[PDB]
RNA sequence: AUUGGGCGUAAAGCAAGCGCAGGCGGAUUGAAAAGUCUGGUGUUAAAGGCAGCUGCUUAACAGUUGUAUGCAUUGGAAACUAUUAAUCUAGAGUGUGGUAGGGAGUUUUGGAAUUUCAUGUGGAGCGGUGAAAUGCGUAGAUAUAUGAAGGAACACCAGUGGCGAAGGCGAAAACUUAGGCCAUUACUGACGCUUAGGCUUGAAAGUGUGGGGAGCAAAUAGGAUUAGAUACCCUAGUAGUCCACACCGUAAACGAUAGAUACUAGCUGUCGGGGCGAUCCCCUCGGUAGUGAAGUUAACACAUUAAGUAUCUCGCCUGG
RNA sequence: CUGCUGAUAAGGUCUUCAAAA
């Protein structure tokens, strides 16, 4: 078994647990990635982290280095494979 | 019901409709829609008794001029279909007639064959119970 | 193709051709015609005997001879032994076969059974040699 | 290869088009019943084949019983094909409205550049090559400036482009003229696809008659290189290349892929019509390209402009 | 930075084997 965060450019076919998500967001993947770590944990028995909790301890924040841009760019980089004679 | 786009059809049939389901049964899509014709309507009523077909629906204009039939296939849970493949035997031009002692068996009796004898289309395990055959339209399986 | 092209210009086989067409040509020497009868070995007469040299990897020198049968075909039989009476005229009785080394040669000669003498001094598989068992 | 094969690169898509006959062909109603299915009857000689049995010591063999196929006639079935009598618009055309084009023919016009000739300045070389030599030049060449004549081809625009069925089409204009795309509450009402035979067009070379000839250049002559050079290089050079009228009818005439029709993920450009109204960009309908999964393939690769799922028609292939 | 630069007699080994340890 293989669960994985796709995030629309994914063959659905080789996932078996599909979770539609975002993986360019470092407060997404953080929160699901957490959130996965939070159903382990539990499980093998410590106190949870994002799972089942209020905002308050919800609440993460944007790292550094308006709103935040999921937009893919840099096209420029993909000529045509060298060719011609 | 509401529609957009134009809807064709091939001058055959029997065959168009086998291309039609053969197309979606690769690319799983689900619903199709073709003209209607009166044989083309048998079969389909045939191929959804036999349950091959989830539902087929005719549709007349507005005006009574047109009409178009519109059907689904029926896929499973984990999405792979009932039909296996079709392959049409009266083509046109070479027509295929066969009496009761040569009806085919399709598969060793796990598909079916349509076949237009008197009655309109007729499956084969009917026809061979009624000891009478004809034109034999497609195969399918 | 297509039932209408099939129809109209249906399915024409191809042909097939003897390996020994000379011994299937009957003359009746009368009316001086030339019919096709099938005949599995026949009787001819030689007019050169001689060697030949086998075509690429082979290296020998292997007696030919240009018998002419009793039909008005000339043909280049080989003479299948080791040692042969033949002296440039004499009657053989030619049978099929091919020898790979010499082009051109399709016909053997069946040894021992007319004027042609037997082939002696051999033990093995003499019954296709025409030899007398020891005893 | 009807059952039971193929034609991009292995043999095989005619160079392309207009197409008579033939083959195939939208939807609904009625009749008949030519195809199709089924019942009865007659017949399909005997021997032979298959099944059963008997007799030869069993067998081979002999004998005996059963055992199909097709044709004709008569009686029914009416789903499909064909025929006939009609209706319908969705295929295909026509009309009106938008509209892009190097589509074609005929007749005129223009400017750069080469060559020749004329007239001035000038004085030893120019040309050519790997290096040179034939060649041109004190009869004033090359160069420079002005002018005239004539012929052929039309820089830049010019394209990750447009048009035609293919060959092909690019300076400007006029006249005549062919097809195509988009939207249609309009009209005819299946009139359509393919096409053996037939007809039309068909790069360049080549032919015949008459014109034209600036440049280039098969054949030809000379100088080089070379063991030789009838070739590659150079200097000259006729036919030809150009126009009109008649033929020839072949090309790697290639997308090495016939045409038509329906269906099957997506992403990136570009060209035209239409919808909005600065450009840009968005949507719809089409043309032309790239990338790319299912699917196909021997592999390369093709992949909504298919070599995929299928049908129809024509042409073609059967080892070297 | 384009000189020149042509030819090489015939036939041939070489994989025995996995049964198996
Ligand atoms: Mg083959
Ligand atoms: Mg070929
Ligand atoms: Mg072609
Ligand atoms: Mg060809
Ligand atoms: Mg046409
Ligand atoms: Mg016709
Ligand atoms: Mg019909
Ligand atoms: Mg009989
Ligand atoms: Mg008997
Ligand atoms: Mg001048
Ligand atoms: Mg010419
Ligand atoms: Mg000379
Ligand atoms: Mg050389
Ligand atoms: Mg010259
Ligand atoms: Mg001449
Ligand atoms: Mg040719
Ligand atoms: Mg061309
Ligand atoms: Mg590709
Ligand atoms: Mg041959
Ligand atoms: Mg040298
Ligand atoms: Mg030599």
């Amino acid at each position: 078994p293989v669960v994985a965060l796709c995030n629309t450019n994914t063959n659905p076919e080789l996932v078996d647990f599909i979770i539609p998500a975002n993986n360019h967001q470092p407060q997404s993947t953080c929160l699901l990635m957490n959130l996965l770590a939070d159903a382990v944990a539990e499980a093998k028995a410590m106190p949870t982290m994002f799972a089942y909790k209020p905002d308050e301890e919800i609440q993460i924040e944007i790292p550094q280095k308006k709103q935040i841009t999921s937009q893919r760019l840099n096209i420029t980089r993909n000529p045509e494979v060298l060719t011609r004679e | 019901i509401t529609t957009t786009k134009p809807i064709k059809a091939h001058f055959d049939p029997v065959a168009d409709l086998l291309t039609k389901i053969n197309n979606a049964r690769k690319a799983k899509l689900m619903t199709v829609t073709t003209i209607a014709s009166k044989l083309k309507i048998a079969i389909l009523e045939i191929l959804v008794k036999e349950g091959y077909l989830a539902n087929f629906q005719v549709l007349e204009n507005k005006s009574k001029t047109k009409r178009i039939v519109t059907f689904n296939l029926k896929y499973t849970q984990r999405r792979i279909p009932s039909i296996n493949g079709v392959k049409q035997i009266s083509k046109p031009g070479l027509r295929i007639y066969r009496p009761f002692e040569k009806l085919p068996l399709v598969l060793n009796g796990l598909g079916i064959a349509i076949i237009s004898t008197s009655d309109g289309v007729m499956t084969d395990k009917v026809a061979r119970l009624k000891k009478i055959g004809g034109e034999i339209l497609a195969y399918v399986w | 193709a297509t039932i209408a092209q099939l129809i109209r210009k249906p399915r024409k086989k191809k042909k097939v051709k003897s390996k020994s067409p000379a011994l299937h040509y009957n003359l009746n020497l009368l009316n001086k015609k030339v019919t096709n009868v099938y005949s599995p070995l026949k009787r001819g007469v030689c007019t050169r005997v001689g060697t030949m040299t086998p075509k690429k990897p082979n290296s020998a020198l292997r007696k030919y001879a240009k018998v002419r049968l009793t039909n008005g075909f000339e043909v280049l039989t080989y003479i299948p032994g080791e040692g042969h009476n033949l002296q440039e005229h004499s009657v053989t009785l030619l049978r099929g076969g091919r020898v790979k080394d010499l082009p051109g040669v399709r016909y053997h000669i069946v040894r021992g059974t007319l004027d042609t003498v037997g082939v002696e001094k051999r033990r093995q598989q003499r019954s296709a040699y025409g030899a007398k068992k020891p005893k």
